[PDB]
């Protein structure tokens, strides 16, 4: 008798589940599907996502395994593909914005300004666009971290910062096999989830303290993520599809040049800040 | 419905608001509003919102019951038909499975191999053999 | 590497380098076993040339010598 | 007559599969037959395929076993099965193809040329059993990773790169154990899924830095 | 209308489903999130919490993902 | 139908068991609450124990997290 009622209750949830499917699912997931078919990863890349989409959809409605792949599909749909911020603008307007946020920093300002010169010279061409990586080395007192917002306001870009360094979990950088209980794509990908552009501003705060040895090496994982050309086809442990990380503009923060593994050290665009002068100190004290 | 089909001869908006508000098909918090509202015109208006949402629930709950009852028959009928189709093939598969496997084991039992291991598998095999549906243990017993 | 960075900078046919300046470039700026750090410098060359081109455009092609390395 | 009974029972089970097993059973009769026709299935791999083929006909009603079984079957459908690429006949052309992708590297170029010359002179199947294995050691600045793509393009063998940059738990590089969600985000076989050729050129991020866990 | 209609349907279905099994489950979560509406966090994480609760408001009872999803 | 009949017999045996074994299991949880009562733990620890037994009762058994939760 109890089994009868339980079964009566089940169809009750089903009727409710079917009603919900008519809302969150069905046409709603059809619209998202066609939308991703419009601005999602290429079809040859989307193939894995389609693999999971077919099984999770084929799985009985409400199946945890369906949700196990449903999170993967939703992550692929939410993460931007081939969508970017508006391209190169006038350098004269942005140089004042970069100058007013921070006094001095001539080398970093020159780097930021000249990054737009090539963007202007490659207007309408058919060449691969690769945003250079950035590393800032210097004492912790130097305002390297504020560059994450300063540069973003310089090019009106969207910015997010991930507190890397002093970490021992490769699976954090490259997520992990979606098969394991739950699921968490690598931090980078988590940072770029909310930024709806393929060229965000990402700030690797103090990656110098990166700790390896025991456990999957977070740093060794960032090798595939920070490869200058292989980031065009990037397959972390969670997102099996080759991610197009080429357009992403990277900024990394460091305090010295003697605690970094060699493959990381000889792959960055080195920018050094030896420290402000005392005249610069009194000027910045007076102004800001 | 007895209190509605007795005072239908009066067209007082306040009286109709009282009739549609006394039948409290909601929480007592809403009943405080009607209890203390110096706006008979808004009385029926706010009651309209409650009864309209309740009417949505009225039809919605009826539809849920209709969906559950129709699904009940479909699930039952599907269960009977689908189970038979699978149990038929699974019955054949079981014979083509351990039943054929154990035969091969018997072929090599010409050496008088101890059948105590078989009898243990048979315990699993009699139970799963009877169960012509599911029984994943049958597969593990098959590899065993 | 030079054609690739020139194509990536879009200013094709506007900058050229001699065979003597490159010797100084490797012998004085980057000392690594590989050449992964060399592509970053060779693209910096084009990125800084583009800064000059954007404000003022010149005609024809520009040849870089061993004495013109510090400017770019 | 008994053979026709067997055929009738087989067509009955195929009909039930096609009518009910959405994307499993009708996909079976439509494409799995042609699947063996295009990629092929080893009899040992096929006998079990047929043994489990009638077992996952529980779609519409719903069966995670059917889906995970179907994920396994779909993985089997596309992984190359004794299907080789058109073997290279002109190693001299490959020489120029490899010379137009890199400069120098006279050691690895000659190594690959020897490996192809031996394969072209394999009389009797006694060398194909031992797949040649190359490990590349040196500073990270040297172009080792792109060498995989260069060699594969010159071989006309489709290329796939596998992320060995960081691998901690076991089965993170090899195919994960079956029976579960049935979702594998890349693997050694995954490269085989990418390349429909039984003999591709596959490169890894590195070997010195890989497995590092307690469970596996 | 649509938002309130779907919230009310979710609340009633949660109520019945958790009365039949584990009352202090997704009904507890829906009450808690109704509170977090009144004590609203930054908009960046408000939508994240809503999406997170919505996806786990449809799975079965005692799901292995739900074991940590409820605690998060 | 024979499978249904043996299911009938097995749930008969389950009835016999849950009469003695199952009620002992319920008596085990009832005695667990009696333990949390007798010790006289302060109010915060009371609420923590109540929430913990609430999260345990919602989920099923035979999971790695369940062992740690049970022991703790
Ligand atoms: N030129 C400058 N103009 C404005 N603020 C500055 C300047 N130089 C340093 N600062 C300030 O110094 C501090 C440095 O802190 P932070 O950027 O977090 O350092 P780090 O990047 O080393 O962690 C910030 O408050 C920053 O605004
Ligand atoms: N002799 C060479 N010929 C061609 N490219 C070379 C040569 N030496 C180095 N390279 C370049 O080195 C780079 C290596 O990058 P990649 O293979 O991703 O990483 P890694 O340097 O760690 O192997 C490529 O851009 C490649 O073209």
């Amino acid at each position: 008798d109890t089994n009868q009622r339980e079964y009566y209750l089940r169809e009750q949830m089903k009727a409710i589940q079917k009603e919900l499917g008519g809302e969150d699912g069905l046409s709603d997931l059809e619209a998202l599907r066609k939308k991703i078919e419009e601005v999602g990863m290429p079809e040859a890349v989307k193939t894995k996502a389609l693999k999971e989409l077919d099984r999770l959809e084929r799985m009985q409605q409400g199946s945890p395994e369906a949700t196990v792949a449903r999170t993967y599909l939703d992550w692929l749909t939410e993460v931007p593909w081939s969508k970017a911020d508006p391209e190169v603008l006038d350098i004269n307007h942005t140089r004042q914005v970069l100058d007013e946020d921070h006094y001095g920093l001539k080398d970093v300002k020159e780097r930021i300004l000249e990054y737009l010169a090539v963007r202007q010279l490659t207007q309408g061409l058919d060449v691969r666009n690769k945003a250079p990586i950035l590393v800032l080395v210097g004492p912790p007192g130097v305002g390297k971290t504020s560059l994450g917002r300063s540069i973003a306001r310089s090019m009106n870009r969207k910015f997010h910062r991930i507190s890397l360094g002093g970490v021992r979990d490769e699976a954090e950088i490259r997520g992990h096999r979606r098969t394991y209980i739950g699921a968490m794509p690598g931090k980078l990908i988590h940072a770029m989830k909310q930024v709806g552009v393929i060229n965000p501003v990402i700030l690797l705060d103090e990656i110098d303290k990166m700790s390896s040895d025991w456990r999957g090496d977070p740093a060794s994982a960032m090798l595939e993520v920070l490869d200058p050309e292989q980031n065009n086809t990037f397959t972390d442990h969670y997102l099996d599809v080759p991610y197009d990380l080429s357009k992403v503009f990277f900024i990394t923060t460091a305090n010295t040049l003697q605690t970094i593994p060699r493959p990381l050290l000889d792959r960055m665009e080195v920018i050094e800040i030896p420290g402000y002068t005392n005249m610069e100190k009194q000027a910045i004290a007076r102004q800001y | 419905r007895y209190q509605l089909e007795a005072v239908k001869g009066t067209s007082d908006p306040a009286m109709l608001a009282d009739t549609i508000a006394y039948h409290a098909t909601w929480t007592v918090a809403e009943k405080q509003e009607i209890l203390e509202l110096t706006d008979l015109e808004a009385r029926l208006k706010k009651v309209l919102g409650l009864l309209s949402r309740d009417l949505e629930r009225f039809e919605l709950d009826k539809r849920v019951a209709q969906r559950v009852k129709e699904q009940m028959d479909t699930n039952q009928r599907e269960y009977y038909l689908r189970e038979q189709m699978k149990a038929i093939q699974k019955e054949l598969g079981g014979e083509d499975g351990l039943s054929d496997l154990e035969a091969l084991r018997k072929k090599i039992e010409e050496v008088g191999m101890p059948e105590a291991v078989k009898t243990k598998a048979l315990k699993e095999l009699d139970r799963l053999e009877r169960m012509q549906q599911g029984s994943p243990e049958a597969t593990v017993a098959r590899t065993y | 590497l030079w054609p690739k960075q020139v194509r990536e900078s879009g200013m094709e046919g506007r900058i050229e380098v001699t065979d003597a300046a490159i010797l100084r470039v490797i012998s004085e700026y980057t000392r690594e076993a590989g050449v992964r750090g060399l592509e970053r410098e060779l693209g910096k060359i084009a990125r800084k040339g583009a800064k000059f081109w954007l404000e003022g455009a010149w005609e024809g092609l520009r040849t870089i010598d061993a004495s013109d390395i510090p400017t770019y």
